[PDB]
């Protein structure tokens, strides 16, 4: 067996827009160094910061990155979603068979959430307000609140879906898998700002 | 004689974000008689571990420097450029057949949660479109990227 | 006359193991206490919540789900030996002159795994014998 592991300290990042910087910690789980490459992208998949952008992190070790905002222009009514992707990069390394030879590595991305001071509150408090639909085949969250909501459990008629986050001020629509005609109950709970599973709200779709 | 005085303080518990990977390999692969491998061998199995339940199969991209969407890409060591392809497929917990991403999309089965703890997903291997694959060493080194929910 | 006070310095974000339970020793926050009486000792201090654990102070997740964990709640005199005062009625050493630390370390978990989030706890001391 191969063994493969890192762990980044929070499962997202809560960026006050403006200020100087965040620490997060990674930890190398395993029995042998690697080499941690931090990188940031955008929402699309592909102005923040991270130092170190490449070090060493020995076996069983945790070290901490810094993630600075440097200029950059971001909505203010609105969060903006980046992603803060973590690699552990591992050490290297019949006549008549094909020998087969791989290595992994775990690249471990959570969603870095750049929130203007002049939004009020937080998540937790606008969760509810979510609304839903069922239209073109699929079923449509619209999020009114100016936050991320961060679903990480969705049910539809009693049937689970694989969650997704709702934008801001917008929506996300959801595939539907075989037999749920005429569903009626939505539930749902969000992640809240430090990872956890929120409480589940309910409400019949329109 | 008595005095007092109170406050109401907060503690922040935080998740943080976990991945594990396990990989355990398969047996060695047999060149047959016409010269093909066969299909559909367990060339190993990934465990992937310490997400937090909820997590998604589309949540999870392995990809390799061929870059063939929904593929992994062997390729000898011996300067020939012989290759062969494989997949990456798991069951869900009513036994269907779903798959990660693989350099960013899914060959087989709808977007599901990921099994509770830990789930298992097979590197299953396909052919060469190329033929004639030769004896030897075989090697692909590829990132599991896991987007946390 | 006499005034007690107490202030609260909260320390870092507290991290949920794999297996749903916090590590135990961990600093949760420091509590200052000040104002009390010259000579006044730790049996004199009782510091008490809702939860009303004997030995432990509650905090409580704010979702409604009701996760708490247990904390305890020790300080140090000028020996660096512990000085425990009595949280809900039950632990003796003289106090630092004008004020005292005390150090509010993890137990773990009531029980079940705790979801990460903001917990709570209001707490009163009464100081005895002032």
């Amino acid at each position: 067996s191969k063994e493969y592991g890192v762990t980044i300290g929070e499962s997202r990042i809560i960026y006050p827009l403006d200020a100087a910087g965040v620490m997060v910690s990674v930890k190398n789980t395993q029995d042998y160094p690697v080499l941690i490459q931090s990188r940031i992208y955008d929402e699309n998949k592909e102005p923040f910061v991270v130092t170190p952008p490449l070090f060493r992190l020995d076996a069983k070790q945790q070290n901490s990155l810094r993630i600075a905002q440097a200029g950059g222009v971001f909505p203010r009514d609105k969060e903006s979603l980046k992603w803060l992707c973590v690699k552990g990069i591992p050490p290297k390394d019949p006549d008549k068979d094909v020998g087969v030879f791989v290595q992994f590595a775990i690249n471990n991305c959570i969603k870095l959430l750049v929130r203007p001071n002049e939004l009020k509150g937080t998540p937790i408090q606008f969760a509810e307000n979510l609304s839903w639909k069922v239209d073109g085949g699929k079923l449509i969250a619209e999020n009114p609140s100016p936050f991320y909501m961060n679903i990480g459990e969705l049910t539809f008629g009693g049937k689970s879906i694989p969650s997704h986050y709702i934008p801001p001020k917008s929506t996300w629509a959801f595939d539907l898998p075989k037999g749920l005609a005429g569903a009626r109950n939505v539930s749902w709970r969000i992640i809240n700002d430090q990872g956890g599973l929120d409480r589940l709200y309910s409400k019949n779709v329109t | 004689a008595d005095l007092t005085a109170s406050t109401t303080r907060t503690a922040t518990l935080v998740e943080p974000a976990r991945i594990t990977l396990t990989y355990k390999e398969g047996a060695p692969i047999t060149i047959m008689d016409n010269g093909n491998i066969d299909t559909e061998l367990l060339v190993g199995t990934l465990t992937l571990g310490g997400y937090k339940t909820g997590t998604t199969s589309t949540s999870v991209n392995f990809t390799d420097a061929a870059g063939d969407p929904m593929y992994l890409t062997f390729t000898s060591q011996d300067g020939n450029n012989h290759q062969f392809t494989t997949k990456v497929i798991g069951k869900d917990s009513r036994d269907f057949d779903i798959s990660p991403k693989v350099n960013g999309e899914n060959l087989v089965g709808d977007d599901v949660v990921l099994a509770t703890g830990s789930q298992d997903f097979f590197v299953r291997s396909i052919g060469s479109k190329g033929g004639k694959l030769a004896a030897g060493k075989y090697t692909d080194a590829v990132t599991v990227t896991v987007s946390n929910q």
